[PDB]
């Protein structure tokens, strides 16, 4: 376990995981708030 | 011991021959624990005595009341009457439940801790002199048939109990397959054995798929899926 | 050897050498294992015994004198000399006073023993839950034997009151009425006749007390304890 | 099949055939079991998982299965040296072959009969595909006309 | 396609195949008798393309695979 | 030693799962609790899951038994929507927020128990919420919080044997309740009735009412 979590902290896996999380977040934001051209508040 | 259940079988280590009627059986290793061995001897004694009572009941009823099938003799329509109280299986079960509960809790507390519930609850001076578990004696042996060879008579009782247990299994299967009484079955097979054997008679369930008891529906069964 | 709840059994450990009256070595669940909790539970048992004695005696007498009133429903069908709101408030205040005093007395023994109004009047020193003095004018017999008698009667009274409630739920009539109903046909009035379950069918008795009741406009959700869970 | 052909059991001999018993539903079925075949397989899977997993863990650890509780059954699960012959209190109830030489002789009996039965089972499956009848029916129809009812004669009509 | 018999139905009874390819009515007897020419209705040597599909005859590919399987076993 | 989830096979995970924890039978074939810190976290999680599933399954069982006496109670799988319909003045967002805020207060209390085992029995709370410790040799905190408030009737104060027996009862019933709730969800997905409804359907006709006959388990039948 400790070594498995160390493996999950490696740059190859953590980078890929973070890119996946940020990509998913942008995809969700664009799915619910689409076609937003300006910061209309 | 001496002779075992099978000719060349090897008696187990724990089956020395101390307990009565022990023929070096137990091929399933169930009595390898002395605690469970005592429990199972008590259970065998109870089952054997109750089976003696049941088989005696079947035979005596069927010779005295031949027109009544023992299997269905518990249905309320078949109940012999003594006074004018309306029939009610719920009512009858209250007596049996409560009384059997008392007597069986007494027996249970004997089993749990031997020689602990031998005296009357009301007169703590009348005690039962039970030499062993499952053999209380005293009032339960009022005619005094003990005192003599206790081990020989213990073997008598236990071997008759095993015989009656297998005989009641026989009675249940014969009733469910044939639908007739036990001695009726014997007289039946004595006439045309070639067509009145366990063959043909097996595979048929002479039991209704359910019964109704004054509005209560019981699903019944057969012990084997034979229909 | 001694008096046992199950002849032939042994006592646990806390219940061995009791000073509480009625110690027959019960507690099959170990609630009195602790020793503060044991005293608290002893006081709880005593007050339950006494309240249930009063309850069962009141129900029996009220049934004897006014057979046309159902004890269960009698709370709403009795015609009060006062109102129901102020009556409950008076109840609340008086019972708060007396019950708080008793509870504190149990908590710390040498406490709630002095009359507030009159300084000179004061309860003589007593064991918890047995005040005595003004509370015990006449004492018919030895105190320990009478404590045992009270405990036995209280056990029987609590069982009897739960039976009262249940018969009222399933039979719908007052206790002695239910006894007369059972005595004309003992085979047929027992719960084994009224209810029964088998794999494939369940026969349960209906609840005579209705789902709701009407009282001065509002409805009190007075059903039948827990239906469907009846056998 | 022999019991149906003898007429002792109530099933036509073309229905008491082993592969028409519900093991292969496309090849036939006997829809009169007290449960449907899949539920019988469920109970089979659970019970055989117990039996076979206990057998395997006795093979790996040659003495275990007799230490942990099992309703008192653990008394007969000690096993022996060779895992293929545990012969404890139950697996060798009758205590047969009390001589190691006689034990070897009986072991050779068991293995020769077992190899014969392997060949027989493979043959029965192949005949069932090849003739679409029962093994006993195949034997009887071969003894009827040996020259025409054989492997070579049946080569034209194989799944008909 | 929803009316065509499922593949196991074709596989398990030579009746349907016999109605489609008559040599299946003789079974494997021609094979073990070396009278293999009788299998010419599904073991063809035609070449070219099927006019309806634009692909090779599946009988030709059947024969091809049988032949090269034998050749590789050798 | 003790009883294992697999008689024999002493290749149970190395001795971080020795016979010390309550409910310990050496079941960690996937190694999810190997390191001690993760093991402590997992012990907390298992006890909490067992208790919460015990509560949920008891509620589901009782609500499905009431829904069989005709009482105006919905089934467990439709109680949320039924309530939202019958009480139209409540807002889903409000109820969901309030549940997350009130659950959050007590769950932050439990969290800061896990971080510092004895730190929560001080300040506003008295000292009984300090915890009695338990697993891993800790003598304070843990999933077992004694005192007169979480153990009012004192059923584990006094008699260490009795405390161990009750701990074993709790853990085994919690594991059973978790398996039972998984069964509830699976049966509801496969059949579409309540739990007690399924039980009485099965006992009424034990055959033809197995998992094979529902058409979702064995997908083709
Ligand atoms: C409820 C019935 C019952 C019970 C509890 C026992 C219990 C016992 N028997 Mg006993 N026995 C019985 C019935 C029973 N027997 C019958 C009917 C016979 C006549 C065949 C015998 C003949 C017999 C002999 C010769 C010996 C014993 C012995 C023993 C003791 C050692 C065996 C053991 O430890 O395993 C415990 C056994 C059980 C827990 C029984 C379980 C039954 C399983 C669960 C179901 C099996 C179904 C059954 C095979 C179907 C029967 C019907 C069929 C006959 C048509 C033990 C105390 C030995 C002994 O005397 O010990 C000192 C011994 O020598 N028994
Ligand atoms: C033929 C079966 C049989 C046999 C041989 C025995 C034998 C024995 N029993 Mg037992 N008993 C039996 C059946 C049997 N019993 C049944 C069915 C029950 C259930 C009611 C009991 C319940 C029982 C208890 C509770 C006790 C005994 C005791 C004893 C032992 C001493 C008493 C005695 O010697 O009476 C001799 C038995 C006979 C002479 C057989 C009687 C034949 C009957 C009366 C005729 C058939 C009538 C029938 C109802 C129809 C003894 C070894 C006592 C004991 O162990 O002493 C310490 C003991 O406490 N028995
Ligand atoms: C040896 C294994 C075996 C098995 C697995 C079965 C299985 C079956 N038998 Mg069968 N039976 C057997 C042996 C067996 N039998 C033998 C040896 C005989 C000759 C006496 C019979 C005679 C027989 C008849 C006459 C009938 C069945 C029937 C049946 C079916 C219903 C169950 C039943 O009530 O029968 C009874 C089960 C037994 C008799 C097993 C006891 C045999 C040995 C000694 C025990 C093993 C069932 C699938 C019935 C059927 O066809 O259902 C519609 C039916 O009518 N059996
Ligand atoms: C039959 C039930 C019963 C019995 C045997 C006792 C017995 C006892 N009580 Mg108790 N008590 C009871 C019911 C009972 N009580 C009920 C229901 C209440 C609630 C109102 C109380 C409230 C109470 C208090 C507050 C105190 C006691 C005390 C005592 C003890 C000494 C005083 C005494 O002897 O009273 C006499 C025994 C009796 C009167 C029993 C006779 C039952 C009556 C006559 C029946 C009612 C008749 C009615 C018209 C119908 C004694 C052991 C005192 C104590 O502990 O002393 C230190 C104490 O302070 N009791
Ligand atoms: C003809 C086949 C055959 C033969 C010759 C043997 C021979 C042997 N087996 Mg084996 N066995 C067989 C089939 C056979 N087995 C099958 C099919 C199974 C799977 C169920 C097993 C499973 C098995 C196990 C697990 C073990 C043995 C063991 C043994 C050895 C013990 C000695 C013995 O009892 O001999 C056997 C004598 C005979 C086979 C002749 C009898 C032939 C009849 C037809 C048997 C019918 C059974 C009977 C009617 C059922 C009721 C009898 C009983 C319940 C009262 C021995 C060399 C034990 C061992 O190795 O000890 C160390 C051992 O552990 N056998
Ligand atoms: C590995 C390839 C393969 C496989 C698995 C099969 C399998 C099968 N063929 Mg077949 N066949 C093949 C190649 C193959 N064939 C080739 C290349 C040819 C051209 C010569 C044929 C020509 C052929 C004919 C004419 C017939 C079959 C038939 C059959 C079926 C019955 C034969 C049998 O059951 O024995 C199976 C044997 C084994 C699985 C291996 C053990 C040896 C069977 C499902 C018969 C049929 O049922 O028609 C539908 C039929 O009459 N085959
Ligand atoms: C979330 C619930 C939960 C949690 C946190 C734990 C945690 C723990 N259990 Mg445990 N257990 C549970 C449920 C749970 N259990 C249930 C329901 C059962 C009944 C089968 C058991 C039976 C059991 C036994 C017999 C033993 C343990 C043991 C342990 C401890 C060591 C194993 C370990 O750390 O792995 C950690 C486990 C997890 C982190 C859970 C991960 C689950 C995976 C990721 C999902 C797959 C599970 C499930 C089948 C998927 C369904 C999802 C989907 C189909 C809807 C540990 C503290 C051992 C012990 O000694 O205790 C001290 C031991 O002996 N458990
Ligand atoms: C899914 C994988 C999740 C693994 C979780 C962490 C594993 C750590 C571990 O098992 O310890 C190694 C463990 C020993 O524990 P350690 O000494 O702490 O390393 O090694 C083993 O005994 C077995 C290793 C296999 C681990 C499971 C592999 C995945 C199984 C499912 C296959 C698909
Ligand atoms: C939390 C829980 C249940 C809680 C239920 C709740 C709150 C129910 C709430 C409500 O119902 C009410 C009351 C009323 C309803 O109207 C509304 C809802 C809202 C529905 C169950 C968890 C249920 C959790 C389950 C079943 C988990 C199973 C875990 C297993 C089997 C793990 C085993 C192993 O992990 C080990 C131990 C070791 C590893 O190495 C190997 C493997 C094999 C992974
Ligand atoms: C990390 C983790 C968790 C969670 C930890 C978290 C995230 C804690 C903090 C949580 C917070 C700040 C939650 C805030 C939630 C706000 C919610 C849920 C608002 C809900 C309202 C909705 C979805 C809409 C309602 C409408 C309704 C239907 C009617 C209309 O008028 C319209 C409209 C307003 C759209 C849990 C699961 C709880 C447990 C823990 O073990 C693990
Ligand atoms: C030994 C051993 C050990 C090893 O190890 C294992 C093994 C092998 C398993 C084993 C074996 C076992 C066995 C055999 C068993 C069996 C048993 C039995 C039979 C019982 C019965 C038993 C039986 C019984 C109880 C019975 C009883 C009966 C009765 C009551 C009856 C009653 C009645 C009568 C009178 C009449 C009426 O009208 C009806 C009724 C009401 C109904």
């Amino acid at each position: 376990m400790k070594d498995f979590t160390t493996y999950l902290s490696t740059a190859p896996v953590l980078t890929l995981l973070s890119v996946t999380v940020v990509a998913g977040l942008l995809i969700e934001i664009n799915r619910f708030f689409p076609d937003a051209l300006i910061a209309a508040f | 011991q001496r002779k075992l259940w099978f000719p060349g079988v090897a008696a187990p280590g724990y089956l020395d021959g101390s307990m009565a009627g022990d023929r070096g059986f137990d091929p399933m290793g169930l009595g390898a624990n002395p605690k469970m061995m005592t429990w199972y001897r008590q259970a065998e004694l109870q089952n054997g005595r109750w089976a003696m009572l049941g088989v005696a009941g079947i035979l005596g009823q069927e010779i005295i009341n031949p027109a009544q099938w023992w299997y269905t003799a518990g249905m309320p329509e078949n109940l012999p009457r003594f006074d004018s109280q309306p029939v009610n299986m719920g009512g009858i079960l209250a007596w049996e439940f409560i009384l059997m509960h008392f007597v069986e809790v007494r027996r249970w507390q004997d089993i749990r801790k031997k020689d602990s519930v031998n005296a009357d609850p009301f007169n703590p001076n009348l005690k039962v002199p039970n030499p062993e578990l499952g053999y209380p004696g005293g009032p339960f042996d009022p005619l005094g048939f003990s005192k003599g060879n206790f081990k020989e008579a213990q073997t008598k009782e236990i071997k008759n109990g095993r015989l009656a247990m297998v005989a009641f299994a026989a009675f249940t299967i014969q009733a469910q397959a044939t639908g007739k009484g036990p001695l009726q079955n014997l007289t039946d097979h004595l006439s045309a054995p070639f067509s009145n054997n366990w063959t043909t008679n097996i595979g048929h369930c002479m039991v209704p798929t359910s019964v109704d008891v004054q509005g209560l529906t019981i699903p019944l069964s057969c012990l084997w899926p034979g229909q | 050897a001694r008096a046992n709840w199950l002849p032939g059994s042994d006592f646990p450990a806390h219940l061995e050498n009791c000073k509480l009256p009625g110690c027959y070595g019960f507690d099959p669940l170990g609630l009195g294992a602790n020793e503060e909790r044991l005293a608290w539970f002893a006081e709880s048992e005593r007050v339950h015994c006494r309240w249930a004695m009063l309850g069962v005696a009141g129900i029996l007498v009220q049934e004897i004198v006014k057979p046309d009133v159902f004890w269960y429903t009698s709370g709403a069908t009795v015609e009060l000399p006062f109102d129901i709101t102020g009556l409950l408030a008076f109840e609340l205040f008086v019972m708060h006073w007396v019950e708080s005093r008793r509870g504190y007395d149990i908590k710390k023994p040498g406490s709630m023993d002095q009359d507030p109004i009159f300084s000179n009047f004061k309860l003589p020193a007593h064991e918890p839950g047995y005040p005595g003095g003004i509370f015990a004018p006449f004492v018919p017999g030895s105190l320990e034997e009478l404590k045992v008698k009270e405990i036995k009667n209280g056990r029987l009274a609590m069982l009897a009151f739960i039976g009262f409630t249940m018969a009222a739920q399933v039979t719908g009539k007052n206790p002695l009425a239910a006894l007369r109903e059972h005595l004309d046909n003992p085979l047929g009035t027992t719960i084994f006749s009224k209810a029964v379950v088998v794999p494939g069918q369940a026969v349960v008795p209906p609840c005579a007390i209705p789902d709701t009741i009407e009282f001065q406009g509002i409805t009190i959700p007075a059903g039948c304890f827990l239906h469907s869970l009846w056998p | 099949e022999i019991l149906a052909t003898a007429g002792l059991i109530p099933a036509t001999p073309e229905e008491a055939v082993w592969f028409r018993s519900g093991v292969i539903p496309p090849a036939g079925q006997y829809g009169k079991y007290w449960m449907d075949p899949y539920s019988l397989f469920w109970i089979e899977a659970i019970l055989m998982n117990f039996a076979e997993l206990k057998r395997w863990q006795d093979f790996k650890e040659p003495g275990s299965q007799s230490k942990q509780y099992f309703l008192g059954l653990e008394a007969v699960f000690g096993g022996s040296g060779n895992p293929a012959y545990p012969g404890g209190q139950w697996f060798n109830m009758l205590n047969l072959g009390k001589t190691p030489e006689e034990m070897k002789k009986l072991q050779t009996n068991e293995i020769r009969n077992g190899r014969l039965a392997m060949i027989a089972c493979l043959g029965c499956a192949a005949q069932g595909v090849m003739t679409q009848k029962g093994p006993f029916a195949n034997l009887l129809e071969h003894l009827a006309d040996p020259v025409s009812n054989n492997l070579l004669g049946n080569l034209a009509t194989i799944l008909k | 396609p929803k009316e065509i018999p499922l593949p196991h139905e074709f596989t398990l009874n030579p009746e349907l195949m016999a109605q489609l390819y008559p040599s299946f009515s003789k079974g494997l007897a021609p094979f073990f008798t070396l009278d293999w020419a009788q299998y010419s209705d599904f073991l063809t040597f035609q070449g070219g393309l099927n006019p309806v599909t634009g692909g090779l005859w599946l009988t030709d590919t059947v024969h091809h695979h049988l032949a090269i399987a034998v050749l590789f076993l050798i | 030693v003790r009883e294992l989830w697999f008689p024999g096979n002493k290749e149970v995970v190395p001795d971080y799962l020795d016979g010390s924890l309550v409910g310990d039978h050496g079941f960690d074939p996937l190694g999810l609790g190997s390191s001690p810190e993760q093991l402590s976290w997992n012990v907390h999680a298992e006890i909490f899951h067992g208790r919460l599933a015990m509560t949920g399954v008891a509620g589901i069982l009782l609500t499905s038994l009431l829904h069989k006496g005709g009482a105006d109670v919905p089934e467990w799988f439709e109680a949320g929507r039924v309530y939202l319909d019958r009480n139209p003045n409540v807002d889903f967002g409000a109820l969901l927020f309030s549940t997350i805020v009130m659950s959050g207060f007590v769950e932050f209390k439990r969290l800061n128990d896990i971080r510092n085992p004895g730190s929560q029995g001080s300040g506003i709370l008295p000292e009984d919420f300090k915890g009695v410790g338990g697993p891993q040799g800790r003598t304070v905190g843990g999933p077992y919080v004694g005192g007169r408030y979480f153990d009012p009737m004192g059923l584990c104060r006094g008699s260490p044997e009795q405390t161990l027996k009750y701990k074993w009862n709790e853990i085994r019933n919690g594991r059973l309740a978790m398996m039972a709730f998984l069964g509830f969800a699976a049966q509801y997905a496969a059949t579409g009735k309540g739990p007690i409804d399924n039980l009485v359907d099965h006992v009424a006709d034990p055959f033809h009412t197995t998992f094979v006959h529902n058409g979702v388990s064995v997908p083709f039948i």
